[PDB]
RNA sequence: AAGGGAGGCGCGGCCCUUCCAAGGCUAAAUACGCCCCGGGACCGAUAGCGGACCAAGUAGCGCGAGCGAACGGUGAAAAGGACGCCCGGCCGCUCAAAAGACCUGAACCCGGCCGGCGCCGGCCCGCCGGCCCCGUCUCGAAACACGGACCGAGGAGCCACGCGCCGCGGCGAGCCCGAGGGCCCCGCGGCGGAGCGAGCGCGAGACGCCCCGGGCCCGCCGCGCCCCUGCGGGCGUGC
């Protein structure tokens, strides 16, 4: 199986083998666990002051003045508890919490695959939110050299077919409904593609449309590969970079892919094959209940259990 | 009844008055 | 995560699990290890023999790469060679060419017995044996050797 | 009022399912399960249980062990819900066919080299599913350190080591050395 | 997306940057369309308001032209002549509903020496930039 | 004192291995507040610094050393309130709007007009039936045990490290984002792999789906017998 090769136009122009590296199994939990681990790792700490609450002078007053027993500045003003107005936290803040996370480097390895392997699937793509109604593959690789104008880089994203995914980013920016616009997060957009180059420069007329990002085929990032933990992104690939892809995993250093196994298509196969069939056996037939009533009522009532009649009836 | 290894870990020094014995990693990509 | 703790399903509770009658106050057995023949006697006694006292000779400076010593078993000899070749060394079992495994090379330096070896003449040079292993070794028609 | 205690035990919890989030163990589990509902075999019973496993329930088996258990019956299938490992130690491995839910590298590349077989869960519910000439095996389930020390270390019957590091004398001399 | 990294990204920064700015800024701050006739004449797109230009207003409630009268710089406004709130007397005096300078094109500029020489200035730096270019 | 110092157990003797005290200079890789610059899954006016307010270490308190507050927000524009009438009020005026000393404007509590005279349940509705003050310590609370006039806002198992066990992920006789060097790439220890013995040291195959027990092997303590290189090797017996 090949991938197609589009132009700057929309015609088709090549072919090229399929990647090894999108025959990894499909892991939802793993992406989420290292997507966790990695998002966590951004973090700029943030603590209290160390001094905050503790640099006025206060001492309790003790019993037998008919008030309670905290800390008081001279005067008689509550101070040092966490409930007084001006007083110190319970439990502070404090840098010396961990911030960051471990991953092992087969386990986002795996990550990185499984984002990619995810990637390739017309209906995990749809399924995550981008707009693939007018698209000739999902794996999309198309020629384009060198970009440069933004008006040219959205002629090409025009002639692929691209177009309504940057509109919906376009046409989305607003401003967020919380705190966060008074802390330089004022303004939310939507994602749209992912363009990966490798030997063309591209960034200087991809930049600036609204919802694309630029990644260089050498070093992907699952942040980008899966936004909001959710695998399925729409990849814009260079001929170059998707002809390099092998290569980058070949560079990686004892390092094999694992293994590809089966879906739950094919275990229905399996079972309602005619090998599965072949041994069934048909179990024995279930009890049949009635609910209690008074057979001496009538005659037919007592008839089921004493049809002689021997017994009256009532 | 418990069944543990005693910690063999030393009780902290000077966490709010003598010298400064923490050392931070936050510059380390710098 | 503190939004899945136990701590939290505990809000209108008054006390945390921690009980009335007794409650949760700072220290009511002591700080640390502390009363180990008193009145922890109960737990040091049935879970941690031989924690009191002193036992054996001391040393004041260990000298830890004299004391190292490493060893390999004879059921590992063969596992040195690489796979591309034992096959070869199998077939062909040779008194005039019989493979030779120095194990200092690859980090060992007693040779102890464990195991058994495969039917093939072999030499095997370390600086120490143990009986069995020589005895295992010259039985299978393979001599032992010491290195530098 | 009614007397439902005297008599009467309190009920019991066992794994009924599998907690991995791996969707390869939900699917093969789901389709034993099924198998077993239609046919009864014990065989598929046993196999459904195990796949349940916490692992350390499930300890790995070598190809030295199996090669030892399978032999004079080479000719079964030998069906292991667990990883199987390489054991360098045995310089000849014998042709087997073995199906388990890993493998490891070196051991799939032994296996073939002898000649035999390395087969899956599906590719074992495929040609059969009622493991009809396969044998079920499995590694031992007490070869943990952590259960040596289970115990009381200390008691005059224990055969069990302490945890931590020791260093006196006082009942650790035998009996008569408190 | 910018990449000079002195020049803040911090709302908070950048309106105490607005405020508390200094008179020269603020009077760059205070600028201007010129139309389309003055645009063509002069080859330039935009000009500090002053006294003496003559101002066509749109996008508010008060629409007109008129000429600058007073330059309120603490408030970036611009007091033009004729328009005004709307007095209570017959007699009473005038009072300016003040216009923000952004919310105008300027029709026909006050011109000096310096006026002129700025100009030209500017001109030939835009020439610099258009051949680079 | 004259050749001397050191070799993680003292004294005396013979050696070996390795340095030259009682004088001096010296970059780099390292650490850091004030002040300036950039950033943030931080706080949002009883919070965040004590201190967001033209005048905070200010006003105020103490002989003194020293102690130390409270107070943010009209409106797009001050357009910050015409004319008339009584002798402060009324009418109305600006404005989208009085928002009129100011955003919104809750509760507790109160004044004027209108209606009527505690919870649960039945009934349309004032009858009948049931109902001690909660929280707490306590064998036991409605207690003549203690706290609590009312109302608002704040108010107490979080974090770091170490130890044990359980679950899940990756890889598996192996495993591993040390530090560092060029969300990617390369990257030692270490832990596991053999134990036992105070130590000189010696050193594990024989059985078994799994579990439990039996047997046998390794070390520590003891003892027959045979021998080669010998208080050393071999082979056995016992708790
Ligand atoms: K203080
Ligand atoms: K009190
Ligand atoms: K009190
Ligand atoms: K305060
Ligand atoms: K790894
Ligand atoms: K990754
Ligand atoms: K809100
Ligand atoms: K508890
Ligand atoms: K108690
Ligand atoms: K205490
Ligand atoms: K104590
Ligand atoms: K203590
Ligand atoms: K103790
Ligand atoms: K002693
Ligand atoms: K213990
Ligand atoms: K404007
Ligand atoms: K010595
Ligand atoms: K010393
Ligand atoms: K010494
Ligand atoms: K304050
Ligand atoms: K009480
Ligand atoms: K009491
Ligand atoms: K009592
Ligand atoms: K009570
Ligand atoms: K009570
Ligand atoms: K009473
Ligand atoms: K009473
Ligand atoms: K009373
Ligand atoms: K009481
Ligand atoms: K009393
Ligand atoms: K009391
Ligand atoms: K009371
Ligand atoms: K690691
Ligand atoms: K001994
Ligand atoms: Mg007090
Ligand atoms: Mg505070
Ligand atoms: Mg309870
Ligand atoms: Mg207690
Ligand atoms: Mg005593
Ligand atoms: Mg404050
Ligand atoms: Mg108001
Ligand atoms: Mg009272
Ligand atoms: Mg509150």
């Amino acid at each position: 199986p090949t991938v197609k090769v589009f132009g700057p136009t929309g015609t088709q122009v090549a072919e090229l083998p399929r990647p090894k590296v999108f025959n990894v199994p499909l892991r939802p939990d793993i992406i989420n666990f290292v997507h966790t681990q990695l998002r966590k790792c951004l973090r700029t700490p943030y603590a209290v002051s160390r001094y905050a609450g503790v640099q006025c002078t206060a001492h309790s007053w003790g019993p037998g003045r008919a008030v309670a027993r905290l800390p008081r500045k001279h005067g008689g003003i509550g101070a040092y508890a966490n409930f007084a107005r001006g007083g110190h936290m319970a439990h502070p803040t404090t840098v010396i919490r961990r911030w960051c996370r471990k991953v092992n480097l087969n386990q986002r390895r795996y990550a990185v695959a499984s984002a990619l392997a995810a990637s390739a699937n017309a209906a995990l793509v749809e399924a995550r939110g981008h707009r693939i109604a007018d698209v000739p593959s999902i794996p999309l690789v198309v020629d384009t050299d060198n970009v440069t104008k933004t008006k040219d880089a959205l002629a090409i994203i025009k002639a692929v077919g691209v177009l309504r995914d940057v509109e919906r980013c376009k046409d989305s920016r607003h401003i967020r409904a919380g705190r966060g616009k008074m802390r330089n997060r004022r303004y939310i957009t939507r994602k749209g593609p992912l363009v990966i180059y490798n030997t063309e420069d591209v960034a200087r007329g991809f930049r600036n449309l609204p919802g694309v990002d630029l990644c260089h085929v050498s070093s992907i990032r699952l942040l980008e590969l899966a936004p909001g933990s959710h695998p399925g992104r729409l990849i814009l690939w260079t001929k170059s970079a998707f002809a390099s892809l092998d290569d980058v995993y070949a560079a990686k250093q004892n390092y094999t892919l694992p293994r590809s196994c089966i879906t739950q298509t094919d275990i229905e196969r399996i079972l309602q094959s005619d090998a599965v069939q072949k041994t069934f056996v048909p179990k024995r037939d279930p009890l049949v209940i009635e609910r209690k009533v008074d057979p001496f009522s009538s005659k037919e009532a007592l008839a089921r259990l004493d049809p002689s009649g021997t017994v009256m009836p009532k | 009844g418990r069944n543990v290894a005693f910690s063999n870990m030393r009780r902290y020094k000077c966490t709010n008055k003598g010298p400064n014995l923490i050392k931070n990693w936050f510059n380390q990509p710098a | 995560p503190t939004r899945i703790r136990k701590s939290r399903k505990r809000r209108g509770h008054r006390q945390m699990g921690y009980g009335r009658v007794g409650g949760h106050r700072k220290h009511p057995s002591g700080r640390g290890k502390a009363g180990g023949l008193q009145h922890k006697r109960t737990s040091f006694d049935k879970y941690h023999p031989g924690y009191f006292g002193k036992l054996g000779m001391r040393n004041y400076h260990v000298r830890r790469n004299i004391e190292y010593n490493p060893t390999i078993n004879i059921d590992k000899i063969w596992s040195l060679i690489p796979e591309e070749q034992r096959d070869g060394f199998l077939q062909r079992k040779s008194t005039t060419e019989a493979p030779v495994v120095d194990v200092t090379r690859f980090g060992f330096f007693k040779v102890l017995g464990r195991g058994s070896l495969p039917q093939c003449p072999i030499i095997i040079k370390a600086r120490y044996f143990s009986s069995d292993a020589e005895k295992k070794l010259r039985e299978v028609g393979g001599v032992p050797l010491l290195v530098p | 009022g009614i007397d439902l205690k005297t008599g009467i035990k309190k009920r019991k919890v066992e794994r009924k399912e599998p907690k991995s989030p791996n969707p390869y163990i939900r699917l093969l589990h789901n389709a034993f399960k099924v198998v077993y509902e239609n046919t009864g075999e014990d065989f598929t019973k046993v196999l459904t249980k195990r796949l349940c496993l916490s692992k350390t329930n499930r300890p790995v088996l070598s190809v030295s062990r199996l090669a030892h258990l399978m032999h004079k019956r080479e000719d079964k299938i030998a069906v292991v819900a667990s990883t199987v490992t390489n054991d360098e130690r045995l310089v000849t491995i014998p042709r087997m066919t073995i199906c388990a839910l890993k493998f490891s590298a070196t051991a799939r590349s032994r296996i073939e080299k002898a000649g035999g077989r390395c087969m899956s869960f599906d590719e074992l519910l495929a040609e059969k599913p009622t493991g009809d000439n396969c044998v079920l095996l499995q590694g031992r389930r007490s070869c943990r350190a952590v259960c040596k020390k289970f115990g009381s270390p200390g008691r005059p019957n224990s055969h069990v080591k302490p945890k931590g590091e020791h260093k006196g004398r006082r009942g650790a001399r035998g009996r008569h050395s408190w | 997306m910018k990449l000079n990294s002195a020049v803040t990204a911090s709302r908070r920064k950048c309106r105490k940057a607005y405020f508390t700015a200094n008179a020269e800024t603020r009077a760059k701050m205070m600028s201007s369309r010129l139309s389309k006739e003055l645009r063509a004449e002069h080859k330039i797109k935009t000009m500090p308001i002053r006294r003496g230009d003559i101002v066509e207003i749109f996008t508010g409630g008060h629409k007109g032209t008129g000429k600058v009268v007073e330059v309120r710089r603490r408030d970036y406004k611009i007091c033009v002549e004729g328009i005004n709130q709307k007095a209570r007397n017959p007699e009473a005096k005038p009072v300016p509903y003040p216009i923000h300078p952004s919310n105008c094109i300027i029709k026909e500029l006050y011109m000096n020496g310096s006026r002129y020489r700025a100009i030209k200035r500017r001109q030939e730096r835009n020439a610099e930039r258009l051949a680079r270019i």
